[PDB]
RNA sequence: UGACCGAUGGAGUGAGGGCAUGGGUGCUAAGGUCCAUGUCCGAGAGGAGAAGAAUCCGGACCACCGGCUAAGGUCCCGAAAUAAUUGCUAAGUUGAAACGAAGUCAAGAAUUUUGGCAUGGAUAAUACACGGGCAUAAGCAAUUUACCGAAGCCGUGGGAUAUA
């Protein structure tokens, strides 16, 4: 059984027990219970279900287990040739790792 | 020569020629004729070329008449000579013509021969021209 | 660290789908047939197209002399070529080729429609012309197919 | 046989191979080319 | 009443007289909305800016 | 060659300073003109130089007349 | 909108250039030169045009293996229609003129005009071009719908700078 779903704007294929990364969420706690109920699609081991206006019911639900992962970092330079401008930030991707309970 | 004999100033800017002619476009005096369809300089060289050509033709029958006259006087640099220090040296006169100006009209002269002879003299123009008859004119005469 | 956790897999060596297809030049035009054969060489028909692995298919083409250029093409397209020498400028036609052998008219033309690197020059081998209804290509077990299909 | 870019006409218009042709087999000093 | 006033093309190389009817307006991004009243003088502005708006 | 051109003199800034249906003050100019291209009427006198300015404070009014001739007047209370 | 104006601290610039329009000059030449009104390059990245400073689209705070579009496109190299319908072209035209036949379709009038598409005029030196394969449509003209297509717009996460 898998389900496709969208967690902070992005649509993800998920399973019992998945640990994934997902966008930052803010104000949560380690062991938060978060709910994401917009499952576009469900597949229960051979049947398939596809919701234009979501699929009616369908449900994950996860808890929070890291409230706040950062990824690796990544060099943004900006250079423009024989006029002297030059510029080298640092940037780190913000997630949160959840664990994900039950699938509706 | 066919150049008026005093001018009030002995140089003139260029101009722009911008459209249709609006008058001298349609036929007086006369029973077939040719229009440019180009806006063009005329020299005075090439108008008695045309002049001449239409008139050895049809023999001396008939009447010939060019509608338009080289009042504008034009100048020429030189070999060797560098871009500014003033005007340059005269080189005669043109006629400035826009599309739809009658240049050479004729009368008194049998149509299917009248159409021979001021293709004669349209051969010897640097426009493209179209030939027009009078809107009364009939076939017996 | 890997936080994407929903990734696309590439195909590899060991995990593409290789088929032999026979297909037929009987009455089809030369380019309209070769890029339905350089997509089938290509493997853009394959659900799992990996555009850095040889993910296509053996193709087989048969009745190869029976192939159709329209107009003057047979005689009127001028193929340049040059030898390297000084005045070294050559010209042949399709007829040429097509005297030559019909795989050699076959492969210059879908060289051509195939990608210019390692890759394309690895893949215009898995192609295999041949003029008759005859070929000799057991042990592999081809698929036929019909080119108008698709 | 003349050669010019403007050919006209007993004589008769034809044309071969994507030329034109302009003959007269009574007169062989009219015939034309390339119209 | 009150219309839509809607911005679909750039202001790129567009006249200064355009770019501050635009502003006037209150239209700063490409596909943004502003809403106001249907007077004479918006009418206007709508006109001289016809080429870059919507009515929507 | 040479040329025998190559002269000019410096712009006098002619024309109309203050228009029809604008306040103007005692002493304002209201036309800079060579000769009178305009006249002056009620409340508007001339200077040596064809200068027309308005003797009291009011609205400038133009108005023609015969011949086509155009005076400039003052409009006060 | 918000930066218009005053007063004060600090400047840099005072070699410009392309395109469009109105002109002068030149030869109604020049990637020429001198002015005026706009715009862009200068100081401007991204997309299409094969490859191009200023032609067409479009102004880049950072991240994302999300979505919609612009110009321009949807046979293969190369993302998306070998989509649908109606005509024209036979020249591989396609993806430079006076001046000649009129090859062909279409609309007329009393031989003749009229436009559409072609054809001859049409031309030098290391090997040549639709970018290439190649195409009789995958050319040209018209219409309709889907789709592709950018650092433009939207979505999600994260910063910064101001006005309230
Ligand atoms: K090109
Ligand atoms: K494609
Ligand atoms: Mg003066
Ligand atoms: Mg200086
Ligand atoms: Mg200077
Ligand atoms: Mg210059
Ligand atoms: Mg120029
Ligand atoms: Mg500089
Ligand atoms: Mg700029
Ligand atoms: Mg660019
Ligand atoms: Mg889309
Ligand atoms: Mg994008
Ligand atoms: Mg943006
Ligand atoms: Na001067």
């Amino acid at each position: 059984m898998y389900v496709i779903v969208d967690i902070q704007g992005q649509q993800m294929k998920v399973e019992q027990g998945r640990r994934l990364f997902v966008h930052h969420i803010k104000d949560v706690e380690s062991g938060a219970s978060v709910e994401f109920d917009k499952v576009l699609l469900v597949d229960n081991n051979g049947a398939i279900t596809v919701g234009s206006p979501l699929v009616e019911g369908a449900k994950v639900v996860c808890e929070v287990l890291t409230p706040l992962v950062k990824g690796d970092k990544v060099l943004i330079f900006h250079k423009k040739r024989r006029k002297g401008y030059r510029k080298l930030n640092g940037h780190r991707q913000q997630f949160t790792e959840i664990l994900v309970k039950e699938v509706v | 020569m066919l150049q008026p004999k005093k001018t009030k100033f002995r140089r003139q800017q260029k101009g722009r020629m911008k459209g249709f002619a609006q008058r001298g476009n349609q036929l007086s005096f006369g029973s077939f004729g040719i229009k440019s369809l180009q806006s063009k300089w005329i020299t005075g060289r090439q108008i008695e070329a045309a002049r001449i050509a239409v008139t050895r033709y049809m023999q001396r029958q008939g009447q010939v008449w060019v509608r338009i006259f080289p009042d504008k006087p034009i100048t020429k640099k030189g070999e060797g000579v560098r871009m500014g220090k003033g005007k340059g040296a005269p080189e005669g006169f043109v006629a400035p013509i826009t599309p739809g100006r009658i240049i050479f009209e004729v009368e008194g002269v049998p149509y299917e021969i009248a159409k021979e002879a001021l293709r004669l003299a349209a051969q010897k123009l640097p426009v493209t021209t179209k030939f027009v008859v009078r809107h009364d004119y009939d076939i017996q005469n | 660290m890997d936080t994407l956790s929903f990734k696309t897999i590439s195909a590899n060596k060991a995990t593409v789908t290789k088929e032999w297809v026979i297909v037929d030049a009987e009455g089809q035009t030369l380019g309209r047939m070769c890029a339905k054969v350089a997509k089938l060489l290509r493997g853009k028909y394959k659900p799992n197209f990996t555009p850095h692995v040889d993910c296509g298919d053996n193709v087989i083409v048969i009745n190869a002399d029976k192939i159709v250029l329209s107009g003057n093409k047979w005689d009127g397209r001028i193929y340049l070529r040059h030898t390297g020498y000084p005045g070294g400028q050559r010209q042949f036609t399709p007829r040429d080729f097509m005297n030559k052998g019909p795989e050699y008219l076959f492969r210059k033309v879908v060289k051509g429609m195939l990608p210019k690197n390692r890759l394309g020059a690895k893949i215009i081998g898995n192609l295999y012309v041949y003029a008759g209804t005859e070929h000799k290509h057991e042990a592999q077990q081809p698929r036929q197919l019909d080119i108008n299909s698709l | 046989m003349k050669v010019r870019a403007s050919v006209k006409k007993e004589c008769k218009i034809v044309r071969r191979k994507g030329r034109l042709y302009v003959i007269n087999k009574k007169n062989p000093k009219y015939k034309q080319r390339q119209g | 009443a009150k219309i839509k006033i809607q911005q679909v093309r750039s202001r790129i190389r567009c006249p200064k007289d355009q770019k501050r009817t635009l502003d006037a307006l209150g239209l700063r991004k490409l596909n943004q909305i502003v809403e106001h009243e249907a007077t004479p003088s918006i009418l206007g502005m709508v006109n001289k800016v016809r080429h870059l708006v919507l009515i929507v | 060659g040479s040329s025998k051109n190559g002269r000019e003199s410096e712009s006098k800034r002619l024309g109309v300073k203050v228009y029809g249906g604008e306040m103007a003050k005692a002493g304002n100019i209201l036309v800079r003109q060579r000769g009178t291209v305009h006249h002056p009427g009620e409340n508007v006198g001339i200077g040596k130089d064809h200068t027309l300015y308005a003797l009291k404070s009011g609205v400038v009014v133009f108005t023609r007349k015969k011949n086509d001739r155009s005076y400039v007047s003052i409009k006060t209370e």
